[PDB]
RNA sequence: CGAUGUCGGCUCGUCGCAUCCUGGGGCUGAAGAAGGUCCCAAGGGUUGGGCUGUUCGCCCAUUAAAGCGGCACGCGAGCUG
RNA sequence: GAAUGCCGGCAUGAGUAACGAUAAAGAGGGUGAGAAUCCCUCUCGCCGUAAGCCCAAGGGUUCCUACGCAAUGGUCGUCAGCGUAGGGUUAGGCGGGACCUAAGGUGAAGCCGAAAGGCGUAGCCGAAGGGCAGCCGGUUAAUAUUCCGGCCCUUCCCGCAGGUGCGAUGGGGGGACGCUCUAGGCUAGGGGGACCGGAGCCAUGGACGAGCCCGGCCAGAAGCGCAGGGUGGGAGGUAGGCAAAUCCGCCUCCCAACAAGCUCUGCGUGGUGGGGAAGCCCGGGUGACAACCCCCCGAAGCCAGGGAGCCAAGAAAAGCCUCUAAGCACAACCUGCGGGAACCCGUACCGCAAACCGACACAGGUGGGCGGGUGCAAGAGCACUCAGGCGCGCGGGAGAACCCUCGCCAAGGAACUCUGCAAGUUGGCCCCGUAACUUCGGGAGAAGGGGUGCUCCCUGGGGUGAUGAGCCCCGGGGAGCCGCAGUGAACAGGCUCUGGCGACUGUUUACCAAAAACACAGCUCUCUGCGAACUCGUAAGAGGAGGUAUAGGGAGCGACGCUUGCCCGGUGCCGGAAGGUCAAGGGGAGGGGUGCAAGCCCCGAACCGAAGCCCCGGUGAACGGCGGCCGUAACUAUAACGGUCCUAAGGUAGCGAAAUUCCUUGUCGGGUAAGUUCCGACCUGCACGAAAAGCGUAACGACCGGAGCGCUGUCUCGGCGAGGGACCCGGUGAAAUUGAACUGGCCGUGAAGAUGCGGCCUACCCGUGGCAGGACGAAAAGACCCCGUGGAGCUUUACUGCAGCC
RNA sequence: GAGCUAGCCCUGGCCAGGGUGAAGCUGGGGUGAGACCCAGUGGAGGCCCGAACCGGUGGGGGAUGCAAACCCCUCGGAUGA
RNA sequence: UGGUUCGUGGAGCCAUGGGGGAAUCUGGGCGGACCACCGCCUAAGGCUAAGUACUCCGGGUGACCGAUAGCGCACCAGUAC
RNA sequence: GCGGGGUGGAGCAGCCUGGUAGCUCGUCGGGCUCAUAACCCGAAGGUCGUCGGUUCAAAUCCGGCCCCCGCAACCA
RNA sequence: CCGAGGGUAGGGCCCGUGACUGGGGCGAAGUCGUAACAAGGUAGCUGUACCGGAAGGUGCGGCUGGAU
RNA sequence: UGGGAGAGGGUGGUGGAAUUCCCGGAGUAGCGGUGAAAUGCGCAGAUACCGGGAGGAACGCCGAUGGCGAAGGCAGCCACCUGGUCCACCCGUGACGCUGAGGCGCGAAAGCGUGGGGAGCAAACCGGAUUAGAUACCCGGGUAGUCCACGCCCUAAACG
């Protein structure tokens, strides 16, 4: 059938891009904890 | 009148539509539309904050003229009887001798090619707006400010009017289309006459998706869904209400009057509605 | 109860005998024929239909007869539902 | 040593199941250590409204070559979307940006919120919408509307000339619009040609033929031609389009008006530039100086902002045109030349898929365009077939049971079974012909029957041509021929009768229910006078609604027809300036504490003090409810009538063994040989009943009952045949399960159903194909049941609160 | 977290081909005038048949599947909610 | 209403959302309802080191671990998936 | 299995709270009427379903038996 | 070719008949009331609607075949 | 040709009396109704009286035994549009006439559909009395209806 995932350049980097995480409260504390942990990457990587 | 069709689809058995007799031109004016942001009945939290609605035709909204005091003196034409989608009555358009031209709601008996006019010194003849003071106690009227110079608000609906009871002081007394006994001020502006279109209630709209054309979504009755949704939800089977009939909020739906008492409009309401 | 799938049908049988028929008998209110009733006997046989999910049962047409029961109300790692 | 423990390792099941659509293969010749599987050729088969081709998502080097074969590839592998290396994506014109707006997002001003934050006009962001300048060919192993060739165009800057009151984020026009139907003329595309060009060809009995086979175009500025789109012209006044205005708007006047003119498109031609087949010579060379013409079919595409009818009444903003304002008129703009200048990003490749979403090279999912020809009435259906692509990445054998998919069956013809479930029958088109009932539409494709091919002859009307020939679309009449059969193949309704329920088209439990459920037009009740009611939010702010009682919310009922009775005592709701209670507050008779006191402090009765409740009323398409026991008729039976008890009032009309009837397969009738079902009646209705509507209703229904005709493998009752599996051989090789096992039958015994204990009987060791009676077989820490002072959802006149309202 | 799914908003797009033949319009009859009947024209509809597309009725297969919802045969809508 | 041990308690004290609303030392707050005596204190402006907390970092030391332990990571780990 | 009931001839009070059986109708007697119903005046009839117990005393309170109408019978 | 007729398929009219149901007509002395005929004890009759055990009642309009 | 009488018909306006209801005064112990009463309304201030508002229906006196119409039927007043009729003058035409199966129109009241209106009245209905009963007659309420528009129905003791 058709699946859960679509994949959409536009959705991805609007839904949870750098600056989607910036503006919200929530989304900065999502960048800090990412930071913290060390992560590799902060937010999803996507072609733009 | 209102026309009918032969039962050639079960539909069309019972549907009936409009004469539109009086209308005289099929497009509107240009210099006079904007465009209708459709809701869909959500807010601007996105929230559906009434049931029930959307899907319907596009519509341009016809910008209205419920002022008139604008141009006093100033006499206009009718230029022609047009379709307004945005309300049940039809509107007439004017070029005023000003060059300028306006919409407003067209009177029942209005004809396209006289000449109507707004003001204390008007004639008291169809589809002109003097303020209520100025209007011969017992005629019949539409269009009425409720407050002055604040815009019209009463009898806009096809086939209504609200008609002249008497004066006391700077207000005069009303009967709105409701039946409710009103003490409306006396610089309020009001067009004489009925509005057109009286014909409207009588039509049949025959079929589910002519309601849909009209934006209306289905209702479902609480009595169809479960606790969770409404006070008429669950029991095996059809059910009686079970508790004196509700909304899906909760309140008292038969007899349960609303409107607050406490209203500074209360000093002006002389009698409650009719039937 | 860290699971023994539960009516009825279908298929496949097998066992018991308190015998429905066929075989052998005694008594009869057994003339003959046809029955009644009891004894012996489980080798084989024991129909096709209408109605109901039905088991059962009633009815139709026959039949030598249209037996009653056990097998986890035999049988869903055989099917049906 | 145990925790269905945790981690890891290795076993068992087992050389077992499987190796992913049944579109299909065979051979020859290469390569090479090795070939069913890589390369080449011939033969055969499959897709062709795709399984072919372009495009957008998404993917991200998978692309092209060279060299490889450990792993990946469901087998092999020399091959590869694999490994290593090298190479490959070229734009002012194609897409996006340096343009414009849409929902939405954000947001100077402004508003609100404990903080974080929420909202918000202008503005700004935001596109697959508007605007905008490139078409054809050649070329690379791999890019091309990008490089190259030919023809063509846009913007910016500067300069020259002519021209003008120039000048804008301001004004105004335009941009600018629906659904259905559709005219004219073209083009895309197609078919045919006795015409033009073409290597060849004569076979096996015939044909040197008006024979075969093949091809017969593409792009193109200016000008011209055809077809369409758009647009009135001139004065006078003008108080309106937030300043101005010669622009638009309004009024008056002259003139003219499906013309013309003006301008804008499309098609045609067009200097020019290209392209060019079959066949056989190794992608190329040749054909070839290729020919490049005529006729017909003809778009849903073009002219396009065309036309008409309808109601549900069908974006914005910029580009562009015009008006003026500061300003400025050595400027500025308009026009035509000319030189110069023209940036960033994408461009490979997959793209119905082995490269995207599905853990897989996964029978699933994925938007747009093109989609040839013949025939069948049409068509994107169906069969074949072109271009093109493919034979689905294990094979070879055998011809058991059994399973799937399929074909046929004597006599019967539903006897099968819960049920004609399933499978037959029917099947397109044309012609005749069609009932009850009906809301006059329908029911209707009712039913039922006839025709259907091919040959010859005669003839009738239309399109294109020309009014003809030719081509092409509709027909009609007569005479014949063949076969078992002519919609000879593929595609393509079984019908009728009668009930229940829902009017109807619709909708629904993604992934066990599609229904009788939801919805629905329609009916009634009720709220709401607008800063509406109601909804969301602490608020601001929204929705309602740029609406205004012919409107908006809530509730029930659910087309339509005839109807919808009686109860207001309890509950709700509505009304009631009285009375009864009533909280804070007010009032302070009177007491109390301490103090030498002036004083400070505390309790405190009357009396005045809202809503709410009490109380008086109204209210059923408000919550709801709508009797009992006795008797009584000139036969029996029954009770029109009577008695009495209770009630707020005792079920009306219409229906009734019902989607409701327990007793129950009630009784009678119908249908049947036979009818617990069905239909029709009766009525002591366990326990119908009137908008949680009652009784009917044409039409409709993949709903659920009953019956009949047709026809059948459903059945009596089974038989044979087909392919794909099962089976044998080579290749690869799982799984759940598993305390260990050296794992028989009976009669017993045992925790009450023993391979494992007792007695007996029976039995050589070991596999393979099969069947499922047992291992209380597997699976899932029973979903039933109880237990737990475990949990959650839902309810209420349970308790206590809370928002909200008073 | 609304890249699945449900509703709404904005802007685009798709629906082969047949069949039925409403209103209207014209003509003819009609009548004082009408209503009205007839024929032609016309092309309406949650109209009919049926591909695409959207579904998912009945059965069968599948059930460590091709697939954690698939396949085959059939069947519903297909200008409209 | 909150804070304190203080849950309305005999409920002061400190703080304050609402209503009323003074005085300037003969003023004012407090010493657990309140009164009187006896005292303590000087509200409604602000600042102020050290002693105290913690360990990303550097070091020192362990009757701490020794590759299933010890941090999730002794190793290209917040990685692959 | 749980509940209400049994009383002049009929239908109902009285029981709860022991002592006192009542209301409407019917039956009978006398009136009015030509006569009958209606109407008017008076009258009779229960010994409280039976059996036992409590009591000074039982229709009444308690316990059996018989009857008579109700309500229930669910998870499988 | 036609063709008696046979067959299949659907229509039309008449007849008989049917559980049951609707009223009708008659039937020496049935049950209930008393509507009408005297102002019939509410004048009657009426077309129509609604209601009630039944005659009947009531509403709306009409007639006198009614008022004495 | 000229003249007359008339509730003949249709459309639109407009007038006052009366009933009800609503508001404001003033005022108090009952009002209403019957054969007599009861239900009912009224100290929550009714009836009776004065003032003001709204609304619907019907037109008092004139009014008659009268007038008009084919019948049904038609009654305040005003205007418009319109039918039939009688009289007189003897002018026009020249039997053009009478009747009328079908058809067609009209057709009280009730009733019906869709929408308005709803003061009074009032089937159904509820209550109070009468009564053996009283699904009636009388009383207090009361819904359709009565009224307007349009379309149906087409009956009558539509009678002289
Ligand atoms: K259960
Ligand atoms: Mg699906
Ligand atoms: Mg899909
Ligand atoms: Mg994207
Ligand atoms: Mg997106
Ligand atoms: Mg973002
Ligand atoms: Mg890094
Ligand atoms: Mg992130
Ligand atoms: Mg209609
Ligand atoms: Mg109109
Ligand atoms: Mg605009
Ligand atoms: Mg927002
Ligand atoms: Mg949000
Ligand atoms: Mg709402
Ligand atoms: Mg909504
Ligand atoms: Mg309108
Ligand atoms: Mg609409
Ligand atoms: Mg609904
Ligand atoms: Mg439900
Ligand atoms: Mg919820
Ligand atoms: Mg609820
Ligand atoms: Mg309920
Ligand atoms: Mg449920
Ligand atoms: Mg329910
Ligand atoms: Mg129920
Ligand atoms: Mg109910
Ligand atoms: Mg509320
Ligand atoms: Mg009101
Ligand atoms: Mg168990
Ligand atoms: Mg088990
Ligand atoms: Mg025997
Ligand atoms: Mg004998
Ligand atoms: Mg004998
Ligand atoms: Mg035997
Ligand atoms: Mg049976
Ligand atoms: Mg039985
Ligand atoms: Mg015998
Ligand atoms: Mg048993
Ligand atoms: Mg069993
Ligand atoms: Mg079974
Ligand atoms: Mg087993
Ligand atoms: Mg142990
Ligand atoms: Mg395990
Ligand atoms: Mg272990
Ligand atoms: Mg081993
Ligand atoms: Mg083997
Ligand atoms: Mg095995
Ligand atoms: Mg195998
Ligand atoms: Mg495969
Ligand atoms: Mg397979
Ligand atoms: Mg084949
Ligand atoms: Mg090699
Ligand atoms: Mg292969
Ligand atoms: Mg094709
Ligand atoms: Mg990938
Ligand atoms: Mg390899
Ligand atoms: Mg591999
Ligand atoms: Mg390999
Ligand atoms: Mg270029
Ligand atoms: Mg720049
Ligand atoms: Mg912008
Ligand atoms: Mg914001
Ligand atoms: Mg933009
Ligand atoms: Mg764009
Ligand atoms: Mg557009
Ligand atoms: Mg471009
Ligand atoms: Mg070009
Ligand atoms: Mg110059
Ligand atoms: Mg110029
Ligand atoms: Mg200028
Ligand atoms: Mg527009
Ligand atoms: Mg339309
Ligand atoms: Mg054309
Ligand atoms: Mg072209
Ligand atoms: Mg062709
Ligand atoms: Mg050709
Ligand atoms: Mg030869
Ligand atoms: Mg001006
Ligand atoms: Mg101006
Ligand atoms: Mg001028
Ligand atoms: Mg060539
Ligand atoms: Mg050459
Ligand atoms: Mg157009
Ligand atoms: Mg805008
Ligand atoms: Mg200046
Ligand atoms: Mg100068
Ligand atoms: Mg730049
Ligand atoms: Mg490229
Ligand atoms: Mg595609
Ligand atoms: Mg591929
Ligand atoms: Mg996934
Ligand atoms: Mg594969
Ligand atoms: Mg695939
Ligand atoms: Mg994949
Ligand atoms: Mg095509
Ligand atoms: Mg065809
Ligand atoms: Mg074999
Ligand atoms: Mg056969
Ligand atoms: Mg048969
Ligand atoms: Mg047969
Ligand atoms: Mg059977
Ligand atoms: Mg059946
Ligand atoms: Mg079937
Ligand atoms: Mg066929
Ligand atoms: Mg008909
Ligand atoms: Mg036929
Ligand atoms: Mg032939
Ligand atoms: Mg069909
Ligand atoms: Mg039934
Ligand atoms: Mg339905
Ligand atoms: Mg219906
Ligand atoms: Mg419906
Ligand atoms: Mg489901
Ligand atoms: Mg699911
Ligand atoms: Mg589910
Ligand atoms: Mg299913
Ligand atoms: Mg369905
Ligand atoms: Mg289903
Ligand atoms: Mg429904
Ligand atoms: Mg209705
Ligand atoms: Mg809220
Ligand atoms: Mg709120
Ligand atoms: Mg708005
Ligand atoms: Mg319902
Ligand atoms: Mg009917
Ligand atoms: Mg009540
Ligand atoms: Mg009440
Ligand atoms: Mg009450
Ligand atoms: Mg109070
Ligand atoms: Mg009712
Ligand atoms: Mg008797
Ligand atoms: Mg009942
Ligand atoms: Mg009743
Ligand atoms: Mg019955
Ligand atoms: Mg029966
Ligand atoms: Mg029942
Ligand atoms: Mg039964
Ligand atoms: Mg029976
Ligand atoms: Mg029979
Ligand atoms: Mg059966
Ligand atoms: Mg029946
Ligand atoms: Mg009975
Ligand atoms: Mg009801
Ligand atoms: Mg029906
Ligand atoms: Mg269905
Ligand atoms: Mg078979
Ligand atoms: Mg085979
Ligand atoms: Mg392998
Ligand atoms: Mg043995
Ligand atoms: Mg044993
Ligand atoms: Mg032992
Ligand atoms: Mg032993
Ligand atoms: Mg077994
Ligand atoms: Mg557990
Ligand atoms: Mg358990
Ligand atoms: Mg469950
Ligand atoms: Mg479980
Ligand atoms: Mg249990
Ligand atoms: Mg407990
Ligand atoms: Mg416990
Ligand atoms: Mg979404
Ligand atoms: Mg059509
Ligand atoms: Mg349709
Ligand atoms: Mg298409
Ligand atoms: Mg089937
Ligand atoms: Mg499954
Ligand atoms: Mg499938
Ligand atoms: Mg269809
Ligand atoms: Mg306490
Ligand atoms: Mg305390
Ligand atoms: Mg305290
Ligand atoms: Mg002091
Ligand atoms: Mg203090
Ligand atoms: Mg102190
Ligand atoms: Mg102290
Ligand atoms: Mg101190
Ligand atoms: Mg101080
Ligand atoms: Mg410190
Ligand atoms: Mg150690
Ligand atoms: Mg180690
Ligand atoms: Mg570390
Ligand atoms: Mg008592
Ligand atoms: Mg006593
Ligand atoms: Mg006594
Ligand atoms: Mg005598
Ligand atoms: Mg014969
Ligand atoms: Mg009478
Ligand atoms: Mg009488
Ligand atoms: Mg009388
Ligand atoms: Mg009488
Ligand atoms: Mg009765
Ligand atoms: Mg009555
Ligand atoms: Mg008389
Ligand atoms: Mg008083
Ligand atoms: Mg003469
Ligand atoms: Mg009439
Ligand atoms: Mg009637
Ligand atoms: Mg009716
Ligand atoms: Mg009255």
């Amino acid at each position: 059938m058709k699946r859960t995932w679509q994949p959409n350049r536009r959705k991805r980097a609007k839904t949870h891009g750098f600056r989607a995480r910036m503006r919200t409260p929530g989304g900065r504390k999502v960048l800090k904890r990412r930071r913290q942990k060390g992560r590799w990457r902060l937010t999803p990587a996507v072609r733009k | 009148a209102v026309k009918k069709f032969k039962p050639y689809t079960p539909s069309r058995r019972f549907m009936t539509v409009a004469d539109f007799s009086e209308i005289t031109k099929t497009e509107p004016e240009k210099s006079l539309v904007k465009p209708l942001k459709k809701t869909g009945g959500r807010n601007n939290q996105g929230r559906i904050t009434v049931r029930f609605r959307g899907g319907g035709h596009k519509r341009l909204y016809r910008i209205i003229d419920f002022k008139r005091w604008d141009k006093v003196g100033i006499p206009a034409k009718v230029a022609a009887i047009e379709y307004d989608p945005n309300r049940s009555a039809r509107i007439a358009l004017l070029h005023y001798v000003d060059g300028e031209k306006r919409y407003i709601i067209a009177p029942d008996g209005l004809q396209v090619g006289q000449q109507v006019v707004a003001g204390p010194d008007a004639p008291i003849q169809v589809g002109n707006a003097l303020p209520l003071r100025f209007i011969p106690v017992g005629t019949v009227v539409h269009a009425v400010e409720l407050e002055p110079k604040k815009g019209a608000k009463l009898a806009r609906a096809a086939g209504t009017s609200a008609q002249i009871q008497g004066r006391e002081g700077d207000y005069v007394i009303l009967r709105l289309p409701s039946g409710e006994l009103r003490k409306v001020h006396g610089e309020c502006y009001a067009t004489v006459g009925a509005v057109g279109n009286a014909d409207h209630k009588n039509i049949v709209l025959g079929k589910a998706g002519r309601s849909r054309w009209l934006g209306r979504r289905p209702h479902v009755r609480g009595a169809a869904m479960n606790p969770v949704d409404h006070p008429h939800g669950g029991g095996e089977g059809r059910a009686p209400r079970g508790r004196p009939p509700a909304s899906p909020w909760g309140w008292q739906t038969k007899g349960l009057k609303t409107r607050k008492r406490r209203k500074p409009s209360s000093r002006f309401i002389i009698a409650r509605r009719k039937k």
